[PDB]
């Protein structure tokens, strides 16, 4: 496993020497390959290197974040066109990275911690740095401040699982299950903010429509999943309590996303609909996670590694778009079929694996959902039906409406879609489709 | 900077997902613990159980 | 060019509730020679009103509007080629500026095409900083 | 161009004077300028325009600046134009009934053959026949023929 | 005919598909019996679907032989199509007799 | 938008595969019907008499003499 | 040239006997139809025959020589005593 | 096909003239309808009906008050049919 | 390709397949075979999903029909779409269209049937928005929600057939067709067919779907979507029944 | 076909950190060695056994 | 002749993007395809043999492509190192509790 | 042959045939090389109740060998659904009668499958499975067999 | 593929075949044919009945 880490650290001084950008890339794209090449992983932990191991749960995780860090290179190229302090922003993303590493490769619950929020402070400086509009304060803090308030607690329930288990090792902690009524909720209201659970998604809808293409990728891409890898660890010694209060959590999550989906079709701007569309779908997620069955946590594992693919896909669509109609909302974004007919292709495979389309690897995982969630109860058949139909009814309107219609009357000439744009596309949604054939690793982590 | 808990809003806001999250959070529990009722009691056998493999 | 204004004469009114009537007249009634037949007839009750008093004629309008209204087809017909038609504006054509971001060996399949264009945009910013003020 | 700062609505206008520079700030005329109850969900300043049969009973046939949204140059937005879109809850012309009567027209006719379907069901028309007569063992089936 | 009488006055219709409900042998001297043609193998062999067991099984079996020997030129065998008809018309008949017989029955019993 | 247009007129005269192919398309249709007729005129018709149950007697059926 | 406009003089509503109904009705009611001129041009026989000559053509446009086909079949088909 | 703007000036006339109430002498490219011809507005009216039927579209209300003389009807389906020759 | 006509390429292509199909439905009628091909994607709790698929006369032989349609409706096409533009656009989709219907008619999987089933979805929706006019936008607009409840409700089944292990429903349906789960999988396979093929209420999408061009109205209410549902519940037909 | 030129010469130096962290794992491995050829289910038989240690 | 121009956007970038895609892929297919063929048809399969009595397999003999042997034996740790590496460090651990 | 088609039917079969045929003899087959694969064995270890409360080796020897055995037992069920699977597709139009015997060995398997891996979800581990056993032997002795009820 | 390398009982992956039972009818080959396979282990045998081990 240091083998990716040592390789990362030396990467780190191409951010000094100049014209180094695209070398910056390849090094990433390789290493992605050298990870690639090492499955031999199970459920248990391997490779152990002096608190660093990794089993199949954290090493899809670790290979999702190597492929969208790299692609937020290719899709950040403006940042290299204008040399906007590129040198700066490729060792946000070098340091960035290293820290996502560190946060599923390690083994005990206190390292986990001690990279899960660390990682923060680089999304940080990458929203204000680079964001254009003015917004990304107001938006810069609530992703700030909601973490923080929420993680701060948590370090609390993290020391007192030593003095009862004596460790932080995650196999160590299985052994053992709590009754403590605020316990339980020191370690997943910590997670379930950040997944986010509907009523504390607030943040989310700001920090995404403020932050930079780059910032909206891994913000949508790993931030998301971090809240849900961690409950994935620490539902295992909390099955006891997880019990007395899931259905508040599963009510919520499931009425958030049928709620969400109708406030989908009253956006009309792109990044604000996407990301509440993130919302929809992690609500799904973690409504499964906490029936806590077999199929209700391998399909999460899934999804998450399916639904940051795509949310991050989207986001280059929106940001292609905006970089040349110069705005975000919906009514300038029109019949772009006309203009960028080559474009409108990836968005609609983008756009149809967001809606669970096959033979996508999102459906494999909400297949999955689905069944662990009705097993539950037969009761969630209502808006499990609701939440799946207007999954769609947005995800139309948010394709339909931006390519088919007449074009905008007064956009100003712009090029057309480039090379770049067309490469990043193609290596967002490709590996989505593939992925089923393999299914057999990023599945069956338990 | 326009809003204020008026009433109306508030009316509104209560409907609005309040509720429908109350009821449809007790229907749930509701329906489990009749549920779990019969499984601690050991009313079914499990030639019956439902869902052996979820 | 003209702009139309918004204000529409008493005479308009009349006009346009008679021009709706026979179209819609033209809906229950397809064929040509029955419906000449009634449209003919229909012209006959506006001459039966047409010496009255405007006041008068503003009690004739309202019930005149809300039987055509009361007696809408359900499919009223349309010409599809026009506003409203089913077959209205199906194609799409992006602005001119389209065509100047070919590729240079794209362009060499029509070259008279692109010479001709650039000896018009030659001649388009003279008419427009005449039209505007510059 | 601005920011969403700079063009944000200002708070709920109370006096007259302020009517006429709010409307000002709309391109209206002052007696279009219509802000909304402030009942407290309140949009602020903002003015109250469209909410009728929709945007496709605007006047086709008019020089618009913007065709496709049927709109003019700088003329405000309806801050619901997203519902009465021309792809949304709208119509070219009045409905012909009441939205009620719909409902009850086909609802109506369904309950009211739905009742008579199932009232039959027991009158099946049957043909004059008795049932196959499946060979099973130690079972005797006759030919009616001596 | 029609099955309102079975609504309308139920003590004479037998009604659908109606099962004999009276002693097969009564008011028959004798009835001879009914003798199958085809073995449980022969129809299994075959593939014969279990609502074509019926009696009629041998002639079916024969449609198949020939079927199959003039594949797709069926028309080849419109000969034998026949006979499979021919015979299975007969069953509805005994079918209709069937019932008849218990209609026949039936009204004799509420007289007496 | 076809290269043909009449006005206030009918279109112009027909080529001769045009001419044919209405008659042959038309040709073709009822000479299978009619051959069909010719050869399945049973099938219009019930291919089995349906029997008149009524005219069957008591005997025949075994009806017990009451 | 795509076509050539004929002469209003060429129309005379006489020509149509279903036209000229409707006249004598308007006549009785004491009307006149100022548009009855242009709707000559539809119903000229030569180039759109009437509601028989399009009826019989349609239904039956071939029968002749399907029949005929058709005594060729059963001339074979006698020929290869199958008829009987 | 091209509609060829001598038929649109065909076109025009041939319907105005199967109209009973017009003269066909007075009749001509230049002439009013309600000040020469002594159009009534109720047969100003019909007469666009007839324009309609004639090319295949919708004169809008609004903009059949321009159509005061043949011309500008001519004129009127040359620019919807963009044929300026 | 750069001097042949897409519609020519892929006239020969559809009728040659589809002629082939033809000469296997005969051999599948003669010999009444069935051959149910599969292969596995990942397994858990001794559960399986798989791709499936179940060759019989059959699904063979309607497989032909849609590509005999198909094929000359394409043919159709090259001079009712020779006029416009984007002819190479268009038929891209209806081949993809006959793929989708294609796995819709093999499948005899539940899970196998959403690849078809969803595709199919999706594809069609496309074609009716083929045209730019907003009457083409709510046309389009309302078929793809119509049909996103069937799709809505083949997910539900998929969670209540778990019950019995498998999604292989054409080996379970006559064994279990008293039991609850069946019915409960027989009630949602239901309305999948109800919707598709455009029954109360359903039936308003239908009419809708004419905005796409005729050849279109041609492959989806003659060969495909209208007729989905009934093929759906013919392989169903034990417990509707 | 790679379009790579001098610059790419830099990339030695990650590989160089790769190299060096392969090196240390692999050195922790042979810190691994109190349960190798051990355990309940791998341990080798008692008595006669490889000259070598598997991995 | 006779042809209108029609304004359509550029191709040019998404036909060059089709070219390159191709042009790359294949430029990794012929290799792997010449090993999957070489490994196939030289080297074969394996023969599913019953244990010999006392004889302890190395790990790569556990599996039958020629191509996964070589995968295991000289790219990836034998599944008993991960086995008895997790054992040790389980035991550190919970020395430290 | 006695069909038409059938006898055309073996003409291709014979063409698609016999070129694979001869292409496996003739190149495939000849020129590969001979070589054995095996088949893991593993030795049963010590089960959890054996593990002491405070080692952790021990107890993840057994986790490791539950799970293991958690496959091969949720295999076993599925090895006996395709044999009636199989059993259906063979057997049809006649398949219940052969199918039904079948089928009740598959649904006594899934029971001893539910009552030994059922109702633990994701997270089942030695310790656990085990722990359901205790609980379940003891209300046996006590309420008798489940389904039953208390008393 | 599917004559030589289709799925058997050693792998997972791989199409799986399981074809049915072919309509004998008179003239063919002993008619009073039966399904060779009765005992269980017939069924879905994968090629694991003549496996070596
Ligand atoms: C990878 C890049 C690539 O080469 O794409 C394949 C490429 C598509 O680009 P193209 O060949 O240049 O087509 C341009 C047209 O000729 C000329 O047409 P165009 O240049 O104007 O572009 C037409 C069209 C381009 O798209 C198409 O016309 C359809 C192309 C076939 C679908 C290919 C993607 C399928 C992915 C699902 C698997 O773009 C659109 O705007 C269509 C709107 C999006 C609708 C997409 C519907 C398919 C969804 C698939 C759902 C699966 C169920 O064509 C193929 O090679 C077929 C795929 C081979 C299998
Ligand atoms: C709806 C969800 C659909 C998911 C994808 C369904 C599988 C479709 C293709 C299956 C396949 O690849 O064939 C496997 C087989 C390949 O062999 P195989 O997959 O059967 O297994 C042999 C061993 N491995 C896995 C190493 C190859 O055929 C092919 O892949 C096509 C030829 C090679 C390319
Ligand atoms: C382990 C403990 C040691 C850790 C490493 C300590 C040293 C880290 C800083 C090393 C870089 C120092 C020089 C530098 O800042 O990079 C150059 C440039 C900074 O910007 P500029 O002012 O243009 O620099 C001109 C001098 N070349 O580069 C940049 O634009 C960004 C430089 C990174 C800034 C990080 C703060
Ligand atoms: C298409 C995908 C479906 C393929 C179905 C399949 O898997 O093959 C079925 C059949 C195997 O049947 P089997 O029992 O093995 O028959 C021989 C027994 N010794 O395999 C067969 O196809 C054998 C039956 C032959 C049927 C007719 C000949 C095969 C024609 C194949 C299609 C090509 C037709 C070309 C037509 C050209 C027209 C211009
Ligand atoms: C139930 C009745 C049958 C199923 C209908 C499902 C779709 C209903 C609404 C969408 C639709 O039908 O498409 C057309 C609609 C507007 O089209 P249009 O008829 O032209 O009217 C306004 C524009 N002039 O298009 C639209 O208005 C856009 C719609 C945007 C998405 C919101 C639609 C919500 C529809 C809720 C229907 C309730 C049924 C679904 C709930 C159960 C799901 C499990």
């Amino acid at each position: 496993m240091l083998k990716i880490i040592f390789f990362l650290l030396f990467l780190i001084p191409f951010c000094f020497i100049n014209n180094m950008y695209w070398m910056v890339q390849i090094m990433m794209f390789f290493i992605s390959f050298i990870f690639l090449l090492m499955n031999n992983f199970m459920n248990y932990w391997s490779e152990i290197s002096y608190f660093l191991g990794c089993d199949m749960l954290s090493y899809g995780l670790i290979l999702l974040s190597l492929w969208i860090c790299s692609l937020m290179l290719l899709a950040s190229e403006m940042i290299n066109k204008h040399n906007n302090y590129k040198n700066l922003f490729l060792l946000n993303i070098i340091i960035l990275l290293l820290l996502l590493i560190l946060t599923f490769s390690s083994m005990s619950l206190f390292m986990f911690y001690l990279f899960f929020e660390s990682s923060l402070i680089p999304t940080l400086f990458l929203i204000l740095g680079w964001g254009y509009q003015p917004e990304r304060l107001q938006a810069g803090l609530y992703l700030l401040f909601y973490t923080l308030l929420v993680s701060l607690p948590m370090l609390i329930g993290i020391f007192y699982l030593m003095n009862k288990i004596g460790s932080m090792n995650f196999y160590l902690m299985n052994n053992f299950m709590f009754n403590y009524d605020l316990l339980y909720f020191c370690l997943l209201c910590a997670f379930l903010v950040k997944m986010p659970m509907f009523l504390v998604h607030l943040w989310l809808p700001k920090a995404h429509v403020e932050a930079p293409v780059s910032g909206s990728m891994i913000l949508a891409g790993i931030m998301l999943k971090l809240g849900g890898y961690g409950m994935l660890r620490v539902i295992s010694f909390l099955q006891l309590m997880n019990l007395k209060y899931s259905f508040v959590w599963i009510s919520i999550s499931l009425v958030g996303g049928v709620l969400v989906s109708l406030v989908c079709l009253r956006q009309t701007d792109l990044k604000a609909l996407i990301a509440y569309s993130s919302v929809a779908h992690m609500g799904i997620v973690l409504s499964g996670l906490l029936t806590m069955t077999y199929w209700g946590l391998c399909g999460s594992y899934t999804l998450m590694i399916a639904h940051g693919l795509c949310s991050s896909g989207l986001f280059c669509l929106a940001n292609v778009s905006y970089e040349r109609l110069g705005s975000r909302s919906m009514l300038i974004n029109k019949g772009l079929l006309n203009f960028m007919p080559s474009m409108t292709l990836w968005w609609f495979l983008l756009s149809s694996a967001n809606m669970a389309a096959p033979p996508t690897l999102n459906l494999l995982g909400e297949i999955y959902l689905l069944n662990s969630i009705v097993s539950w109860s037969w009761i969630s058949m209502i808006l499990l039906s609701f939440l799946s139909f207007f999954s769609a009814a947005y995800t139309l309107y948010l394709y339909s409406f931006s390519q088919h219609g007449k074009l905008f009357s007064g956009v100003y000439s712009f090029s057309s879609g480039k090379i770049r744009e067309y490469l990043l596309m193609l290596l967002h949604w490709l590996p989505l489709n593939l992925l089923i054939l393999k299914s057999e690793s990023f599945m069956l982590w338990l | 900077e326009h809003f204020k808990p008026t009433g109306k809003s508030f009316r509104t806001g209560l409907f609005a997902v309040v509720l429908p999250i109350a009821l449809y959070a007790w229907a749930l529990k509701a329906e489990r613990d009749g549920r779990e009722e019969k499984y601690r009691t050991g009313q079914v056998a499990y030639k019956d159980r439902q869902f052996k493999f979820i | 060019a003209q702009v139309p204004l918004a204000i529409v004469s008493h005479k308009r009114q009349v006009c346009s509730l008679y021009k709706r009537a026979l179209r819609n007249l033209e809906s229950w009634y397809d064929r040509r020679n029955v419906y000449r037949y009634r449209a003919v007839q229909l012209r006959a009750r506006f001459d039966e009103n047409r010496s009255k008093d405007l006041g008068e004629g503003i009690r004739l309008l309202a019930c005149g509007q809300r039987e055509l209204f009361e007696t809408r087809h359900f499919q009223p017909r349309n010409f599809a080629n026009s506003a409203g038609g089913c077959a209205f504006e199906r194609e799409v054509i992006p602005p001119d500026w389209v065509l100047d971001y070919w590729h240079p060996l794209e362009k060499a399949q029509y070259p008279e095409y692109f010479a001709k264009r650039e000896q018009r945009k030659k001649e388009f910013v003279t008419w427009w900083e005449k039209q505007y003020g510059k | 161009a601005g920011w969403n700062k700079d063009y944000k609505p200002g708070p709920y206008p109370q006096t007259e004077k302020e009517r006429l520079a709010a409307a000002k700030k709309y391109y209206l005329l002052p007696e279009e300028y219509k802000p909304y109850a402030d009942d407290g969900l309140g949009y602020g300043d903002y003015p109250k325009l469209g909410y009728g049969l929709g945007v496709e009973a605007k006047d086709s046939y008019y020089p618009w600046d913007y065709p496709e949204h049927k709109r003019n140059q700088h003329e405000p937005i309806s801050a619901d134009h997203d519902l009465y879109s021309e792809d949304r809850w709208s119509q070219a012309e009045p409905p012909r009934y009441s939205n009620a009567y719909y409902f009850a027209c086909f609802l109506g006719v369904m309950s009211g053959c739905l009742a008579l379907y199932y009232w039959l069901d027991d009158k099946k028309m049957y043909r004059p026949v008795a049932a196959k007569q499946y060979p099973s063992p130690g079972v005797k089936h006759y030919t009616f023929e001596k | 005919g029609n099955a309102l009488t079975h609504y309308m006055k139920p003590d004479v219709m037998p009604g659908p598909d109606v099962v004999p409900t009276f002693d097969p042998l009564l008011g028959f001297k004798s009835r001879k019996e009914r003798v199958m043609i085809a073995t449980q193998e022969e129809m299994e062999s075959a593939k014969l679907p279990l609502e074509f067991r019926d009696y009629c099984a041998h002639l079916a079996i024969a449609y198949q032989a020939c079927r199959s020997d003039t594949f797709p030129f069926v028309y080849k065998c419109a000969h034998q199509k026949h006979e499979y008809l021919t015979c299975e018309y007969e069953d509805y008949v005994l079918r209709m007799k069937e019932f008849e017989r218990e209609r026949r029955l039936l009204e004799r019993q509420k007289r007496l | 938008k076809s290269h043909v247009v009449s006005y206030r007129n009918g279109p112009p005269p027909h080529s001769k595969a045009t001419k044919i192919g209405a008659l042959t398309v038309g040709g073709a249709m009822w000479w299978w019907v009619i051959w069909h007729l010719w050869h399945e005129p049973d099938h219009i018709t019930g291919e089995f008499d349906y029997p008149n149950s009524r005219k069957w007697s008591n005997t025949e059926l075994g009806v017990p003499k009451d | 040239e795509p076509y050539t406009v004929p002469h209003a003089s060429t129309y005379k509503v006489e020509s149509v006997p279903q036209l000229v109904e409707v006249k004598e009705a308007l006549g009785r009611q004491g009307l006149k139809d100022p548009w009855l001129r242009n709707e000559v041009w539809r119903y000229e026989p030569k180039a759109f025959g009437t509601h028989r000559s399009r009826l019989n053509t349609f239904l039956f446009r071939g029968l002749g020589v399907g029949f005929c086909a058709f005594l060729a079949t059963v001339a074979v088909e006698y020929a290869l005593g199958i008829g009987k | 096909p091209p509609l060829s703007l001598k038929l649109i000036n065909e076109r025009v006339l041939l319907v105005l003239k199967l109209y009973d109430k017009i003269d066909p002498s007075k009749l001509n490219v230049e002439s009013h309808f309600i000040n020469d011809l002594g159009l009534d507005s109720l047969d100003h009216v019909e007469v666009i009906m007839a324009m309609e039927d004639e090319f295949g579209f919708e004169i809008p209300d609004s903009d059949a008050e321009k159509l005061l003389k043949p011309a500008d009807i001519i004129k009127y389906v040359a620019d919807k049919e963009d044929v300026y020759e | 390709m750069k001097y042949l006509s897409i519609c020519s390429i892929s006239f020969v292509n559809l009728i040659s397949m589809s002629l082939s199909c033809f000469l296997l439905s005969l051999y599948f009628l003669l010999n009444d075979m069935i051959y149910f091909i599969e292969w596995e994607l990942v397994s858990l709790n001794s559960m399986s999903i798989v791709m499936t698929f179940l060759f019989d006369w059959m699904s063979l032989l309607f497989m032909s029909f849609v590509l005999m349609i198909s094929s000359l409706v394409i043919f159709y096409s090259k001079e009712y779409m020779m006029n416009d533009n984007h002819i190479n656009r268009f038929i891209m989709l209806v081949l993809m269209f006959v793929l989708s219907m294609m796995l819709l008619i093999i499948s005899p999987n539940l899970i196998s049937i959403l690849l078809g089933w969803d595709g199919l979805g999706l594809v069609s929706y496309c074609l009716v928005i083929y045209f730019q006019n907003i009457k083409s936008y709510n046309a389009g607009m309302l078929t793809a929600l119509s049909n996103r409840i069937g799709d809505v409700a083949l997910l539900l089944s998929i969670a209540w057939m778990l019950n019995y292990g498998s999604w292989n429903y054409i080996f379970y349906l006559e064994i279990m067709q008293n039991e609850f789960e069946m019915l409960m999988i027989g009630s949602l396979v239901m309305l999948a067919a109800m919707t598709k093929s455009a029954q109360i209420p359903f039936s308003s999408w239908l009419p809708a779907a004419m905005a796409a061009p005729t050849p279109v109205s041609a492959l989806v209410h003659s060969s495909t979507l209208v007729t989905a549902g009934v093929y759906l519940l013919i392989r169903f037909n034990i417990i509707l029944s | 076909v790679l379009g790579l030129d001098k610059r790419a010469l830099w990339g030695a130096l990650p590989l160089l950190g790769f190299a060096i962290g392969h090196f240390l794992d692999k050195k922790e491995t042979e810190r691994m060695t109190m349960f190798r050829d051990k355990s309940a289910l791998y341990g080798r038989p008692a008595g006669s056994e490889g000259k070598a240690p598997s991995w | 002749g006779h042809h209108q121009m029609i304004i359509k956007p550029s191709r040019f970038q998404w036909d060059k993007f089709k070219d390159l895609l191709h042009f790359y892929v294949m430029l990794g297919v012929i290799p792997v395809t010449a090993l999957v063929l070489y490994a196939n048809i030289f080297v074969g399969p394996a023969q599913l043999a019953e244990i010999p009595e006392g004889y302890e397999p190395k790990h790569w003999e556990y599996e039958k492509h020629p191509i996964s042997r070589f995968i295991s034996r000289y790219i990836l740790n034998s599944d008993q190192q991960n086995y008895e590496k997790s054992l040790h460090y389980l035991y550190e651990e919970n020395e430290k509790a | 042959p006695r069909s038409p088609m059938a006898s055309f039917a073996e003409s291709v079969l014979n063409v698609i045939d016999g070129p694979i045929t001869w292409f496996r003899e003739s190149i495939v087959e000849p020129n590969q090389q001979k070589q054995n694969w095996y088949h893991q064995r593993f030795r049963r270890v010590p089960t959890i109740d054996q593990c002491y409360t405070d080692d952790a080796v021990c107890r993840f020897e057994a986790d490791q060998q539950f799970r293991r055995d958690r496959m091969v037992d949720n295999e076993i069920v599925n090895i006996l659904r395709q044999r009636f699977e199989d059993c259906t597709l063979y057997e049809a139009p006649d398949h219940m009668v052969k199918c039904r015997p079948l089928m009740d060995q598959y649904e006594k398997a899934t029971e001893n499958w539910f009552i030994k891996y059922g109702d633990l979800g994701g997270y089942a581990n030695a310790k656990t499975a085990y722990m359901k056993q205790k609980h379940r032997l003891i209300w046996e002795r006590r309420h008798g067999p489940v389904g039953s009820g208390m008393k | 593929y599917f004559k030589y390398n289709q799925n058997d009982w050693t792998r997972k992956g791989g199409w799986r075949v399981i074809h049915s039972r072919k309509q004998c009818v008179p003239g063919d080959e002993g008619y009073p044919k039966v399904s060779d396979r009765s005992a269980p282990s017939d069924y879905a045998a994968r090629g694991f009945n003549e496996s070596p081990l």
